[PDB]
């Protein structure tokens, strides 16, 4: 009907509905979304994070690792120390 | 101050399609539905088409039926009105115009505030 | 919208006495009616809703009827504390209130 | 205890802008739609705009259409009024009204719950 | 086996806070909405809160609006409802019902299954 | 918001007979009802969901139906254990009971 | 080349529990959400479970609620399906089932590619 | 939830002829309906998806159309390969199959 | 001044392996997410894959998906395209597109900058 | 996913004339569409993207409008150096492109 | 028995420095993070200063940013605060408080153990 | 950051009576709150923590609730030391206490 | 006190480099990120670069992106800004700008602290 | 990205009087949006952050609210030294300034 | 941290009949839980590590399995000596173990 | 710790055409992984280092690639030295080896 | 080990201006960066050690800055007898030079 209202209606029911289903949908897409945005986000927090755990993890691997590198490093310092301990 | 401003007019011929623009300022836009007017020296005031609030429902002229379409974005407060295939009985005044004055459920289909119209001449 | 008039302008009834307020609407309202009691000072309170449902916590003194485009309103044994001026919305299309009628001692 | 209290009256000159505020306590405000009631003495009461429970509709009065501005925070539990472009009709007590006693669905529009009132004047 | 017991029960003093919770099993808790269902001898079953799946919106009944506080943890399987400001008329049984027997979008609010419930009376 | 009421409050019927429980609604609530089974001391259990739909585990003994504002409950030849008191719930717009229609021996 | 095999299938007694494996390959696993679909002659098809791409949402079929539980791991491409206190009713064939062919928003439900079925049985 | 119907229960064609196949919903599920073929002794195929979408693979001998509650699905010549039982489920509420029909050798 | 180049081109036979690589500078190339988009004479443009920026998630097109694999090493600023398992299907242009002109949270997924593509034929 | 037509396929206008080409998805992709322009030999260009937003160095004759499903790229006063392939592809489910249009003298 | 022990207190001049140490014996030191909390009355208890477990990171209030430094030497158990640039709104009692009971990783930030407080007055 | 407020100041309770105190954020907590106990002269000892979790050596007379924005700590039967004043920590975004809440002889 | 100074101002021809450096002092300056903000006349305020609180993220606006390089050194308090290929589009005051005046998790990128700011003009 | 505009460009109030400075983003911000003062020859300074909360320092004669895409920031008896252009920026999507509003005497 | 819990207590299986027991954990472990056997008199025995990988020197009998809070562990033909009290452990936060269920004759 | 797969076990490769090998990590391995190539009777040689760095003397024909779980070598055209079985090492954690790909004659 | 480039190869510029010398490396060499300037006929001088400290006689017109992977020499006003040829080392992993720049009247 061309003659039908286009203004909406003022007078609808504003408040919540509380007749709707409150059950989570199982028809929901399962699949993840190539549309999302993949460029990193600028407004993420740059501030340091104080909530972090200020107590040492007893979970790090307390075992000797084999994967540090053995061979020997020549940018050790070649001069002799002054600071050694010069008494008897 | 219910302002609406017309543009996307001028010349083209006959078998192009032209875009028409229309701005709407003043009033809650997404709360109401726009009309296309059109005015033709001779005939007078000739309707054109209607859009609801969120564009639901779309009702189109006979004269204009499967040629021109009508669209709106309510994040831009615009009107649009799509004329594909203009043919030389199309060249006429476009008005702009937004139904009703206020919202009354039983009267609604009159136009309360016009713009000043835009020009669109289909020639060789 | 919907113009809402009220007759009379005022009432003088003694306490104890019956008090009736008339309500006309131009267009039908149906059922979609409320009551407001508003004394000097105060914001407006909900006597009556719908077109005959009470407000939680109003004394079943108050009683209304009607539908359509003639509504009234009726105090059954008018107290002291209900001296003040009664208004009538609809709410079925748009929101307009009516002028108000005032309830006087006599 | 529903509880309105409104805040942000005072005395403004006319074509200025003025903002209204509106405290509600003692409900669930999120679930809620809230309005605002103008009382101009001589005239009685004027409704001004409703805002939906979660500020999606808007819809204002035609004496203030395109000149007021309601919105909500859910947040806080507060209501917001910006009136801007004032003018002498504008003088009134505004109130704080709330939608409904309780939720039924073929039953809104009425005010349940109504707030003290703030003042609001414009002159020179 | 959908198994919901409720608990905090006790005697109060009008005016003061009680909370009771809902310890459920059986079924995936974060999937379904619950509520919370009253039983007042010589009155008969009326309804308290509603709670979604996640938490997002809570719905009270009108006796109830503004004093009584629904709320839920996904975590431990657990139903609270913090009672604020109890008085004479709040004495009753109080029931953790599950709302529908299995998911259906068309049909949903009624209570598949109850609780043994657990009473809660203020009195001086 | 809707007032649910029944009629009779009790029914007396020997096992072996038909029992019939109505309920009525102020407005129509449609499809939307459901039927609930207390006896004394246990919390109350579902039996029909949506108009007539059964919950599981209930026999078919149990037949609800009707919609709008006039529904029953059925129960075609009732046991020993199919004596309590039964509540309509609607769920259509809110969540009200009805006052309870208890069955008891004849 | 969208392959699933799935294994742990055997024989059972009512009561006990059972746990099914999926092994998946020729396709991006952690990109799609998995069923699971049990067949039972003289029943036909019938829908057990669903798990979202990262297995935050699971969602379970009425019969199965509470009883089976479904897992997934996106480190080795596999789908689990945990079946504690099983029943006679319970003795059928068991698919895995992958979710749409390809990515469609408004288009997912529909099992695009299914596994050969294990079979478990339930009796002494 | 939604019940899922098929009819007839089982079709007799001789290869070269179009059999149609027919589902049928209790509660309208849009246009969001699959169709599979299962073999004996094999998993079913995904034929179509949404109301008529064919999935890759499948020849354009398959059609399926309708909307709403009533669905069909057409095979334009049916081969020698094309003898199995096919099941229809509904994804718009739920996830509810069919019996199933048998297209068998006339 | 962004410049996209790509590498790895050529000729191979069916059913072998090839490795496309692109090369990106003139921008952070860790912050941004990188696309294939392929173009097969006679069929139009076409997408094939998208890695975010720290290469969390990568999506498929249907017609690559479980043969193709994209990778990135955003210290080398190259972006990588693994084909296994060619087909005669696959023979056309394959270009480096990066994804948006800048950082818009509501508007990405469009190839702002593409590179001058590369040929890969499969044919024997 | 979402399938892209464009008509016409091709367009002939001289220099300094309109030329408007058009773009229509099956499914409506709301304002995620762009326009892309390839050149004989050159990879493609991005014009317009979101719906009408221009991208940085295109000159202000591009103009994009639409939304929905129906899309318009428009030419306000074609030079000679804008006579290429135009692409259209939606972005807001999947990424599928149009079958390209071509301008060319007329 | 965890037992902390302020010292460093009394009374200085506003715009000089004072330095507060604590001491802490009964648990392994070098383990945990140590805090620093304010009270003044009238505005209730305030937190100050964070301490790493290494002292590789500390973190400071808004209301001490800059003027206060908190510094852990392991090798003798103590907890040191400097502050400089005192003003008459650092007058209080300053607790020394070791960082949660025991190590849990998704629960860190609560004082668990408190010492004995040291009373700093700043006025002339 | 975060705002803490509680509510009441000051709780009147007798020994033997269940006391309740009562703590609110400004925004969301989740389940990271603590309550601490300062006596007279004292500092201040951690009572509960997480939001239910209680501290080693307090008796199970203390029983905190609550996430999000509303957080409650109950005394089941106040004893005579369970006189003091009673803090409200949150450690979820910053460090912020709440203002405190006295437990006073009746 | 937090006093932020820059350096490095100057006239340089287009096509060449210029590096800015900024000291921060007042306040932990590992422990927030520093921005850079460009302020030209006839356009207003513009966002130039910003970076982490370790250095691990750097964003760079649209108009600099790929020639201007932000840097800092934690352990010299300093924040550096690298502007290669510079174009007479740059001239402007660039200001040394700390995000945020205190930690708010959900309230970051806002400037508090500003410095005065040094004259970069390009020209012939 | 999302493009900020203020309205009016200048005010003209003289000292003591209410001035109001209003801000407009194109795209929704939700609350984070803040306000800052420039005078000639300074470094901006911050006043408001988010939409209403006020730095330290800032006397509470500046008042800033609103949500979404329209903000306002009041100052309710503005004195000699708050005489200056005024900056509006969303750090939402993006660090977007407006175009800067200029307060002048009257 | 984390509170480990075994059910059932006690689980009675003949030889050669298949033996299932169960692990759940308060919060998250993902793949960090190890299942160790002791017998009377002797110290723990390592069977499985991370969440499924088996211990050198234990046979293919013992098979564990499960990811999160839902762990179990499978013998699938149990032998004579298979009879004794399995602990889990988790060591993703902290070092906690569970009570240990016990393997007993039928 | 890490066990390294390879596919194919065998390739066949004509000389002059070009040869690729697959090796695959059960977790990440960053960038460190080794390739070696052994003659018979021989000791293996060193070709690839780190992911694709080279090692000295090793003609530019060889050409290594990967990181994370995906490693491949690629021949670019095969001699008739370039016969020899390939292994696969990670020493991101610990020192394990593929079981190693043999190029043979076609 | 770190492979070293410098860019761009040779610069043209006349006495008086500032001259920008820029240094690469693959990986990051934290700040441990030390720039040489040789002539032509002698041995390269040390100008600049760590990141930007100067070597005892070296006038302040020579300016270093830059830590990580992006280095940069920048002199102030550069002079006439200073013309030559600057090399860029690493010596936080191993000892490499650049390719070293040339600077060269205009």
């Amino acid at each position: 009907d061309p003659n039908a209202n286009p203004n909406v209606d003022p007078n609808a029911n504003p408040n919540v509905d509380p007749n709707a289903n409150p059950n989570v949908d199982p028809n929901a897409n399962p699949n993840a979304n190539p549309n999302a945005n993949p460029n990193a986000n600028p407004n993420a927090n740059p501030n340091a994070n104080p909530n972090a755990n200020p107590n040492a993890n007893p979970n790090a691997n307390p075992n000797a690792n084999p994967n540090a590198n053995p061979n020997a490093n020549p940018n050790a310092n070649p001069n002799a120390n002054p600071n050694a301990n010069p008494n008897a | 101050q219910v302002q609406l401003v017309e543009s996307g007019g001028g010349v083209v011929q006959p078998g192009r399609s032209l875009r028409l623009s229309c701005a709407a300022s003043g009033f809650t836009f997404r709360n109401f539905g726009m009309h296309w007017v059109r005015q033709t020296p001779g005939k007078g005031l000739e309707w054109v088409a209607v859009i609801w609030h969120d564009g639901s429902n779309k009702f189109y002229a006979d004269s204009v039926e499967g040629r021109f379409t009508i669209s709106r974005d309510n994040s831009k407060n615009m009107i649009y009105l799509q004329m594909n295939s203009l043919r030389v009985e199309d060249t006429a005044i476009y008005y702009c115009a937004r139904d009703s004055l206020f919202y009354d459920h039983d009267n609604s289909g009159y136009y309360g505030y016009w713009g000043q119209g835009t020009l669109v001449t289909v020639s060789s | 919208q919907i113009v809402m008039t009220q007759s009379p302008a005022t009432v003088s009834v003694s306490p104890g006495e019956r008090a009736t307020l008339s309500c006309r609407a131009s267009r039908s309202v149906t059922s979609k009616l409320a009551w407001y009691q508003q004394k000097p000072g105060q914001a407006p309170r909900l006597l009556i809703y719908g077109a005959s449902t009470r407000a939680t916590g109003i004394p079943a003194r108050f009683s209304g009827s009607g539908s359509g485009t003639e509504f009234t309103l009726t105090i059954s044994s008018l107290q002291s504390e209900d001296f003040a001026v009664y208004f009538c919305q609809q709410y079925n299309n748009g929101f307009t209130f009516g002028p108000g009628t005032k309830v006087d001692f006599k």
